[PDB]
C-alpha cells in the first residue's frame, strides 16, 4: 500500500486544441499544435514540490 | 530475352547490364524528395530550392 494512493497526478492542457499565445500575431486568434504532438512529460520531483502544490 | 547460343545475344546481355548501371548512377545523384506537412499532417508542398 505504500505510495499506491494519491501518489501520481496527470494535469491536462489546451495546447493541442487551441489557445491564444503571448507572441506577436497569436494574441487575438486561437491556434493549437494539431492532432499530432508529443504526449507526456515528467515533472521533476527531487524537492517534492508536487506535495506542496501539484 | 537474349539468345545464349550466339555472341550477339551475349552482347545484348552485356548492353542490358551496362544500362542498369547507368540508371543506378543517376539515382546516386538524385536528391531525396522533401515534403512539408502541417500539425494535422495535411501536405503543404514539396521543397526543391533549399541551400
Amino acid at each position: 500500500y505504500e505510495n499506491v494512493v494519491l501518489a501520481f497526478m496527470e494535469i491536462p492542457t489546451l495546447r493541442a486544441a487551441g489557445l491564444s499565445l503571448p507572441i506577436a500575431g497569436l494574441e487575438d486568434i486561437v491556434t493549437g499544435l494539431g492532432d499530432f504532438h508529443y504526449n507526456e512529460g515528467w515533472v521533476d520531483g527531487a524537492d517534492k514540490a508536487f506535495t506542496i502544490s501539484a | 530475352a537474349a539468345d545464349m547460343t550466339t555472341l550477339a545475344g551475349h552482347q545484348q546481355l552485356w548492353d542490358t547490364v551496362m544500362k542498369r548501371r547507368q540508371k543506378r548512377e543517376d539515382e546516386r545523384i538524385a536528391p531525396p524528395l522533401i515534403r512539408l506537412w502541417d500539425g494535422d499532417y495535411k501536405l503543404r508542398g514539396q521543397l526543391v530550392g533549399e541551400r
